[PDB]
């Protein structure tokens, strides 16, 4: 799976 | 950061006239990612050319493979025409059978 | 020695041409196995290596789960492009790029050797997860806006959990399910060609993994062949070192 994405 | 593309034009297998092959144009080392790549046959644009999914190297520079099936002949001339913001005019690299 | 599961995201704005575009790809070692492209209509995560045509058998929700993640990531990095543009006091008129690379290096026995999560803005380092997976390093002053946000939000802990857990587990699953693709060590097909002007050219074709040593000059960059393998040439004896060769080969015209 893809990891989490965090907003810059 | 802006980086101009490196270009290699080549076939998947050693070219033998009359035998089916793949014409490849590998563009790498560039930034930003928007790039125009055309494969040319006797100077004309080959339709339905496909490309690999956009990826990049550890230095953040992008790389793409453009490709199409083709059957080499003795006289037909193939090239790859690349345009990019770093290029004051489009760059043409001719396919050479022996590289 | 080890194996790696590596993901690559690129998001870029296109002012005047609609919403930003988002592309994600995943690799195990030198083999790409998944892609997502937000410009597709109803875009989905899609397989790009043979074993991923079978993952639905043991994991029927794989494609829905990762499509949902990627669609969400595309929307997040659309706003992320606006945020970072603002941190740098940039105008809305130009195109800018966010890139992310993350993944895990895993040695024999399945132990995490290194986890990473790095971001770039306009082709230069922006922020990175520290090797301890517990804090972040901003590459410049503008990126401290993100570092402060991510520190307070506790996102290193979420990355740490993925990199130590899911990343390693998925790498092991893909290595076994994809054995015939990933665990092969295909040696180069090698030969010398001869062109008088005289040029000797040593070829290495169809090899995997990408690492190779070619020695005799002009040495071209290693290039994909389009079928999942690689090529190189160098243009007296030519010597070839590759993982798939029991011993270094020697060739002459």
């Amino acid at each position: 799976d893809f990891a989490n994405t965090f907003l810059p | 950061i802006q980086r101009t593309p490196k270009i290699q034009v080549y076939s998947r297998h050693p070219a033998e006239n009359g035998k089916s092959n793949f014409l490849n144009c590998y563009v790498s080392g560039f930034h930003p990612s928007d790039i125009e790549v055309d494969l040319l046959k006797n100077g004309e644009r080959i339709e339905k050319v496909e490309h690999s999914d956009l990826s990049f190297s550890k230095d953040w520079s992008f790389y793409l493979l453009y490709y199409t099936e083709f059957t080499p002949t003795e006289k037909d001339e193939y090239a790859c025409r690349v345009n990019h913001v770093t290029l004051s005019q489009p760059k043409i690299v001719k396919w050479d059978r022996d590289m | 020695g080890f194996h790696s599961l590596r993901y690559f995201y690129t998001a870029w704005s296109r002012p005047g041409s609609g919403e930003p575009r988002f592309v994600a790809v995943g690799y195990v070692d030198d083999t790409q196995f998944v892609r997502f492209d937000s410009d597709n209509a109803s875009p989905r995560a899609e397989p790009r290596a043979p074993w991923m045509d079978l993952v639905e058998q043991q994991d029927p929700q794989y494609w829905d789960r990762n499509t949902r993640n990627a669609r969400d990531a595309a929307q997040t990095y659309r706003v992320g492009l606006d945020n970072v543009r603002g941190y740098y006091n940039q105008s809305e008129a130009g195109s800018h790029t966010i890139q992310r690379m993350y993944g895990c290096d895993v040695g024999p026995h399945g132990r995490l050797l290194r986890g990473y999560d790095q971001l770039a803005y306009d082709g230069a380092d922006y922020i990175a997860l520290n090797e301890d997976l517990r804090s972040w390093t901003a590459a410049d002053l503008a990126a401290q806006n993100t570092r402060r946000k991510w520190e307070e939000a506790g996102y290193a802990e979420r990355d740490r959990a993925y990199l130590e857990g899911e990343c390693v587990e998925w790498l092991l699953k893909h290595l076994e399910n994809g054995r015939e693709t990933l665990l092969r060590a295909d040696p180069p097909k090698t030969h010398i060609t001869h062109h008088p002007i005289v040029t000797l050219r040593c070829w290495a074709l169809g090899f995997y993994p990408e690492e190779i040593t070619l020695t005799w000059m002009e040495l071209v960059e290693t290039r994909p062949d389009g079928n999942g393998a690689f090529q190189k040439w160098a243009a007296y004896t030519c010597h070839v070192q590759h993982e798939g060769l029991p011993q270094p080969l020697t060739l002459r015209w």
